[PDB]
């Protein structure tokens, strides 16, 4: 097997080093890949013959060096080789590269009421879409009028966006009667101690 | 060079997974090692095996007794079968080209892998006894009152994924398709929203194209301004 550190953290502009270690590496080439959340892997170190990325061999370890690290380099990095006997190939366990010092970003929140079509199908969903926040942690509360909603809420875990900020979704399921019974509903998104609240109302366009 | 996976989305426990990968625009396909890799959710890539045009295969030793890779050179397209599927096998399955460069006599081993340089987008495989279910798609109408957000709510489907395009792929700017939520029912729902110029709400038609390959269903939903 090939072993990598689970995590490496560096600040912008600094050089990152990620190691891959294993018995095959004394005699078998080590390839490297980067994978960002929600994407397929990308080859970053090839074997070109018998610019910020390079790799260096020493015994049972190969070191990947990333020069001039920037936020867009946040990704999981995997090494890959073949066994000494030429029987199979394998990947290491991956290293998550974190770039320190990224600025906080407040969430953007869009709240949609139930569609007329859904209501006619005897269902009602409020859709609270939350994007562009950093770090990747939010809490979501719903209110019916001014009272907390104790049932019907489904919220996703935050997921990393292409711009390195995060997104999440929260859904509130209601019956059509419940939707029409209250003056308004609100989705309240708290991040870093501050809150954005969006409201929708059945009688409002 | 492009690789495109096709798979069933869902496999019943104990049954056999069958995937394929179609290769396009490779002009020396017989040189390379055509590879399958998978990734359980939140876990590392795992190499499954590969095949060469001479038909020679190699496999991950922990999976060998369950897997077979085959190659149809006429397309070309290569396949993976994996028997006795369980939830342990749920994850994303990728095909890849492990490209080879040849510098001398092949029989003397005078060649080497360049690396897995071209990857498919992956096909999601869920192992479950539950039935496939296609989505119900509802419009998320733009606010009546710069820019406006409109979208599609894609409700109540299983298994993952759905893909969403807008205006048959003509509209890409401002599109944000959110990861799905998993409901207590075991179905998924997601939303796709596009931010558009308000001036276009009268003039431009907006249609979300929601593809759910596991149920062989595609829904093209027109999203109009509120009445």
């Amino acid at each position: 097997e090939l072993t990598q550190p689970p995590s490496v953290s560096v600040s912008p502009g600094q050089t990152a080093r990620i190691t891959c270690s294993g018995a095959p590496l004394t005699s078998r080439f080590t390839y490297w890949y980067r994978q960002k959340p929600g994407q397929a892997p990308v080859l970053i170190i090839s074997r070109s013959s018998q610019g910020r990325f390079s790799a260096s061999w020493s015994g049972t370890t190969v070191t990947l060096t990333i020069r001039g690290v920037q936020a867009d380099d946040e990704a999981d990095y995997y090494c890959q080789s073949s066994d000494t006997s030429d029987s199979y190939k394998m990947f290491g366990g991956g290293t998550k590269l974190t770039v320190l010092g990224q600025p906080a970003a407040a969430p953007s929140v869009t709240l949609f009421p139930p569609s007329s079509e859904e209501l006619q199908a005897n269902k009602a969903t409020l859709v609270c879409l939350i994007s562009d926040f950093y770090p990747g942690a939010v809490t979501v509360a719903w209110k019916a009028d001014s009272s907390p909603v104790k049932a019907g809420v489904e919220t996703t875990t935050p997921s990393k966006q292409s711009n390195n900020k995060y997104a999440a979704s929260s859904y509130l399921s209601l019956t059509p009667e419940q939707w029409k019974s209250h003056k308004s509903y609100s989705c309240q998104v708290t991040h870093e101690g501050s809150t954005v609240e969006k409201t929708v109302a059945p009688t409002e366009c | 060079v492009q690789l495109r996976e096709s798979g069933p989305g869902l496999v019943k426990p104990s049954e056999t997974l069958s995937l394929s990968c179609t290769v396009s625009q490779d002009s020396r396909p017989s040189d390379h090692s055509w590879t399958w890799v998978r990734q359980s959710p939140g876990k590392a890539l795992e190499w499954i095996g590969d095949i060469h045009y001479n038909g020679a295969t190699t496999y991950n030793p922990s999976l060998r007794s369950r897997v077979r890779i085959e190659l149809d050179q006429s397309i070309p397209r290569f396949s993976l079968k994996m028997t006795s599927m369980t939830a342990a096998d749920t994850g994303m399955y990728y095909c890849a080209r492990n490209a080879i460069r040849i510098y001398g006599v092949v029989a003397l081993g005078e060649w080497f892998h360049y690396g897995m340089d071209v990857w498919g987008q992956g096909t999601a495989v869920t192992v479950s006894s539950a039935s496939t279910k296609g989505p119900s798609v509802f419009p998320l109408a733009p606010s009546s009152k710069g820019t406006a957000a409109l979208g599609c709510l894609v409700k109540d489907y299983f298994p993952e994924p759905v893909t969403v395009s807008w205006n048959s792929g003509a509209l890409t700017s401002g599109v944000h398709t959110f990861p799905a939520v998993l409901q207590s029912s075991g179905l998924y729902s997601l939303s796709s929203v596009v931010t558009v110029p308000s001036s276009s709400l009268g003039t431009q038609t907006y249609i979300c194209n929601v593809n759910h390959k596991p149920s062989n269903t595609k829904v093209d939903k027109r999203v109009e301004p509120k009445s």
